[PDB]
């Protein structure tokens, strides 16, 4: 019962579609370098619109 | 009989993961800027907790967090002014859970009671009560994550997820499939998928819509303390207790990068990622964050001042902030 | 340069840190057992003989919180009904959906609630739409609410401290008693229920006062039902050895209660002594049995210097049970005072 | 000839080490531990005490090296002032830290409810406040005389001298001296057959090295204390119940009692703070 339902499971799970490694990186890495200006941890923003600053 | 079958077009299935890997992320990001050295500093410290803070969620409005610990208290904070909004009595105090809903409405709790809690942050009376209790698991609560104002998936001790409805109380799909104590899941950025993982050292991915599982990951080997989705959608980072973040994939299937050291052999117990999705920040057993460069593979900087064990981690949703609750009764925010 | 919402800001986070304040002050104050045990080891007796308060606690709070949960389950269960009937009584039928319409919409509890305790009650065939809905899994208590509910219809209610035993959800896994002996107050877990993992939430507790550890003591000789070739005495020892060889618990005091007292006096006259221990052959006495069963469940502090281990015989009603508590408890008591005070 | 000398370098080296002492106590109670348990507030206005106690020393060894108080009149009525401000605050610190262990192990159930922070802040601000309240009485009244061409400034009482003069007498000696030995012997002394009784300390070599440990360190509390208070005071109660010749032996008997009363004030912080077990958990971490 569940030995039967295991396999049929882990076999739909065989049929899907994938992509290659490098498309994935790749496009990782450009979403990572299209919010690159966007993120103020990689890059620190000014201390002027930043709103956690000591009173 | 067929428990080689099984093995066999188990081994097809990773015999096409291997055949689908033809260059690994190091080399597609050998050429980049690495982001270098990064100092953050705690602006907040959100002293108030009395007890071991074991969970953090934060908010959609950027500003309004909350964090349970050992005390019986859900403390919703201020990130801005330092000023305590709320602070919950619960009826169980052994929680490792926190939620908090997109509409900023909700806020969830659960633990070792079996109980998922959903409490009202804006009742007419103007305090906080108790909406629903949502009851049908066997095992402890390990985290919960609000999908809307109605439905709200959990993971459990007893190796099941669980998508609900708040006002039915009645579980409308359970993900089984699980052969260990699934402890943290990470719901999608468009709601519509959820990956979780467990102590049998794999992470499972499901559609919240038919409720069956489309792809597993068994990269880790010791077990899943943490996961937490791309920016994107695309992909996701999972931490485990063998001192190794993983950076696995959707739409190939594989583990893309190993974030380990030699030196930080403690466990890893939170995972989180900025707004751009370069920088992974993962607490640690040994006392202090690690901040990963999620392309390069190498530390960027050491997120320091907890003297007790991180538990708890989370990037605001507009990358202003890194709040970090530990096991000491204080929270940390950094920029 | 703040204003009246920065000043309400600040002064409603001010009461809310001395809310903290009295909170923690009065957790502090609490003995946090945790109550360990094997399979019928006699927990439940443990338990059941310190009867003294087991739903006392934050009255007040209780009451004011679930009544959300109230109005709830009642328009869930009313919905259900509705929904039931389907897959001369038109009007009520509206009835019922205005006041779905109201709980839709909040509305407290001024107009929905008379509406919906009086429609109910004056057809005949609601009983009979209820029995056709157990054909399905409902709410265990929706009837139950119904004709307990109808009585009362202030605002603020509060009508018996049965609803909220009845609103609230069994725990299934870890159980809460909460009783006191001599002006000290105690905390007992019960962790039965978690049976998946106990490896990730024993650091839960991380710094309870004391283990309250039960061992039958006539489980020497039985055998479990699990393959037939695990003896259970042996297996209460490897549960001790993990909890004392434990890097959460290193130096908490354990409390050995050797529960199973008059079965062990009834089985060591018929049965050898030697079916646990086949290296042991000393008497067949209870008091030497007895006594070697502790020293060799006592043995397996493997930090001696440090952690203490309190073993009491009890057996049926023995007041002095509790009173065997009290006294390891203001032991562990002394000793965080002497490392308090710098003294230890 | 250099018993001036002698006694001036006596003086000064007692003042530099209880301040070093006390300063040091103070910079590690500070950044080092923190404030927040009963016992560091007590040994912290201890510290404060000692070090307040001890900071008038050079003045007097100055007044004695010169014959004479160049420091004008109001410079000494405050350093006579808090003089007997600073030996009652450092005794009643003593006396309720005393206590606070008494409490802590004879009392377990009770010194869960008063051991607290706030308690501890109230108990201290009642003791600098009662210590005031005799210390003040002392403010109105000491002023700078004139005898033999040359200027001391001891208290001056009213017309009655001799009844108010015995009276502080006998009131500072019967509260500072018979008040601290009665409570802290009677307080440690069941403390320590408390802890003879109860098992973690008893059954072992190591519980009983322990135990022995406890007492030989609560039992040099009292001795030193007992040793470096007991000369002055009945040294001071027979001078002014008989006359004495002006002789250099009884000079230097004098000083030497009140060096013996301030090196208890200089040798608190180290069998106080150093002995105490969470300081060198501090201090073994760097
Ligand atoms: C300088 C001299 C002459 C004046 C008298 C000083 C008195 C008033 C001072 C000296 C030491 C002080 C205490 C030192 C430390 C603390 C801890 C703090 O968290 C609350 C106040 C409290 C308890 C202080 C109360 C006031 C105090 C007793
Ligand atoms: C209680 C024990 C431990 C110590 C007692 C010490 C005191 C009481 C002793 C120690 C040295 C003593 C002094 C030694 C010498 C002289 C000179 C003599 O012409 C008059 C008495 C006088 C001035 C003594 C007075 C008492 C004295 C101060
Ligand atoms: N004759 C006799 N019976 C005893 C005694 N003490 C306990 N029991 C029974 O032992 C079972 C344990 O069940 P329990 O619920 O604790 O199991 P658990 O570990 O899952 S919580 C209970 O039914 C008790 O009547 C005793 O002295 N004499
Ligand atoms: C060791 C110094 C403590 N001092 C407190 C005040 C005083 C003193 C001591 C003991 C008993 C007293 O009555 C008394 O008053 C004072 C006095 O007469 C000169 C000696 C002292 O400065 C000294 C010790």
């Amino acid at each position: 019962a569940q030995a039967r339902k295991l396999v049929e499971q882990l076999k739909m799970e065989a049929n899907i579609d994938r992509i290659k490694v490098s498309k994935a990186a790749a496009d990782l890495m450009a979403y990572c370098e299209a919010h690159a200006k966007e993120d103020p941890l990689l890059t620190p923003v000014p201390a002027s619109e930043n709103p956690f600053r000591e009173k | 009989q067929l428990r080689q079958e099984a093995e066999q077009l188990k081994n097809q299935i990773r015999d096409a993961r291997k055949a689908c890997a033809d260059a690994t992320l190091s080399q597609i990001t050998n050429n980049i800027d690495p982001v270098g050295r990064i100092q953050m500093r705690t602006r907040r410290t959100l002293r108030g907790h009395l007890a071991k803070i074991y969970a953090m969620h934060w908010g959609t409005d950027s500003r309004l967090l909350v964090s349970a610990s050992q005390d019986g208290k859900l403390i919703i904070w201020d990130s801005y002014t330092t000023n305590k909004v709320h602070a919950i009595p619960l009826r169980s105090s052994w929680v490792m859970t926190c939620a908090y809903a997109p509409s900023g409405n909700y806020v969830a709790c659960g633990g070792l009671d079996n109980i998922c809690s959903i409490y009202n942050l804006k009742t007419r009376e103007g305090n906080v009560r108790v909406s629903r209790e949502l009851a049908g698991h066997t095992g402890y609560l390990s985290c919960c994550r609000f999908l809307d104002d109605n439905q709200i998936v959990t993971s459990s001790g007893d190796t099941t997820c669980a998508l609900w409805d708040i006002e039915t109380g009645q579980q409308t799909t359970t993900f089984t499939g699980h052969t260990g104590d699934v402890m943290s899941l990470s719901l999608a950025p468009d709601t519509r998928l959820f990956v979780s993982g467990a102590c049998d050292a794999s992470a499972k991915l499901w559609d919240v819509r038919e409720g069956m599982c489309r792809q597993t990951f068994t990269g880790h080997e010791s077990d899943i303390n943490a996961i937490c989705f791309f920016p994107n959608g695309n992909a996701f980072a999972t931490g485990s207790d063998d001192a190794t973040c993983r950076l696995f994939d959707l739409r190939a299937d594989q583990e893309l990068m190993t974030y380990s050291h030699d030196n930080i052999i403690c466990g890893i117990t939170s995972v989180s990622f900025s707004k751009s999705g370069r920088l992974l920040l993962a607490g640690y057993d040994d006392f202090n964050c690690n901040v990963w460069d999620a392309l390069k593979a190498d530390r960027a900087g050491v997120l320091a001042g907890h003297d007790n064990r991180v538990s708890c981690l989370g990037v605001t949703d507009d990358g202003m902030a890194v709040a970090t609750g530990s096991w000491d009764s204080f929270l940390k925010i950094w920029n | 340069t703040l204003s009246a919402e920065d000043k309400a800001a600040v002064e409603r986070s001010k009461m809310i840190d001395r809310n903290l304040r009295e909170d923690g002050e009065k957790a502090a104050r609490e003995v946090k057992l945790l109550l360990l045990g094997a399979g019928e080891s006699g927990k439940s007796t443990i338990v059941k003989q310190m009867k003294i308060i087991h739903e006392a606690g934050y009255s007040e709070e209780e009451c004011k919180q679930y009544k959300a949960v109230v109005y709830s389950n009642t328009i869930q269960s009313i919905i259900a009904i509705i929904r039931a009937m389907g897959r001369s009584a038109r009007a009520d039928d509206a009835r019922q959906l205005f006041v779905l319409a109201g709980a839709a919409e909040e509305g407290f509890m001024t107009a929905e609630l008379a509406g919906v305790i009086k429609r109910l009650w004056k057809d005949s065939g609601v009983q009979a739409c209820f029995n056709r809905s157990r054909e399905y899994q409902l709410n265990d208590s929706a009837a139950y609410y119904l004709n307990d509910l109808d009585r009362i219809a202030q605002p603020n209610y509060i009508p018996t401290q049965q609803d909220v035993l009845r609103t609230r959800v069994k725990t299934t896994g870890i159980v809460e008693t909460h009783f006191t002996f001599k002006d000290l107050h105690f905390k007992m877990f019960d962790v039965g229920g978690q049976r998946s993992e106990r490896k990730k939430w024993i650091h839960c507790f991380e710094g309870v006062t004391a283990i309250i550890f039960c061992v039958a003591l006539s489980d020497y000789d039985l055998v479990l039902a699990e393959d037939e070739e695990m003896n259970r005495m042996h297996e209460s020892m490897k549960l001790f050895d993990s909890i004392c060889n434990n890097k959460w618990f290193t130096d908490t005091s354990i409390i050995l209660f050797l529960n199973k007292k008059d079965l062990f006096e009834e089985k060591i006259k018929k049965s050898p002594l030697t079916i646990c221990y086949p290296e042991y052959a000393g008497s067949n006495t209870y008091e030497e049995a007895a006594a070697y069963i502790q020293c060799q469940f006592e043995d397996l502090n493997k930090r001696k210097d440090t952690k203490e281990i309190y073993t009491h015989f009890t057996c049926a009603t023995d007041t002095k049970n509790v009173q065997f508590v009290f006294d390891a408890v203001t032991d562990v008591i002394i000793k965080n005072n002497l490392k308090d005070c710098g003294l230890f | 000839m250099i018993t001036a000398i002698t006694i001036m370098a006596l003086y000064s080296i007692v003042c530099v080490v209880g301040l070093f002492g006390n300063f040091l106590v103070m910079y590690v109670i500070v950044r080092y531990t923190k404030m927040k348990t009963a016992t560091n507030i007590y040994i912290f206005n201890l510290a404060l005490a000692d070090a307040l106690a001890t900071s008038t020393l050079p003045f007097q060894s100055v007044n004695y090296l010169m014959g004479t108080w160049p420091f004008g009149t109001i410079l000494c009525k405050i350093v006579i002032s808090i003089d007997y401000y600073n030996m009652f605050t450092s005794i009643f610190t003593l006396c309720t830290m005393s206590v606070d262990r008494y409490i802590a192990v004879c009392h377990p159930v009770k010194a869960l409810d008063f051991r607290t922070p706030r308690n501890a802040k109230i108990i201290n601000v009642c003791n600098w406040i009662l210590s005031s309240a005799i210390g003040l009485p002392v403010m109105f009244m000491a002023t700078t005389k004139y005898r033999q061409g040359s200027i001391d400034c001891t208290l001056t009482f009213s017309h009655p001298t001799w009844y108010w003069e015995n009276l502080l007498k006998i009131c500072v000696f019967i509260f500072a001296f018979i008040m601290p030995v009665l409570i802290i012997t009677v307080c440690y002394g069941l403390m320590i057959l408390r802890l003879k009784s109860v098992r973690m300390l008893s059954g072992s070599k190591e519980k009983d090295r322990n135990l022995r440990r406890i007492t030989r360190m609560v039992l040099v509390v009292v001795a030193v204390f007992i040793v470096c208070w007991t000369p002055i005071h009945i040294y001071v109660i027979i001078k002014a119940l008989v006359t004495i010749p002006e002789t250099t032996f009884q000079t230097v008997s004098w000083h030497f009692c009140i060096a013996l009363g301030y090196t208890n004030s200089c040798l608190n912080p180290v069998l106080y703070a150093f002995l105490d077990e969470n300081f060198k958990r501090c201090f073994r971490e760097f």
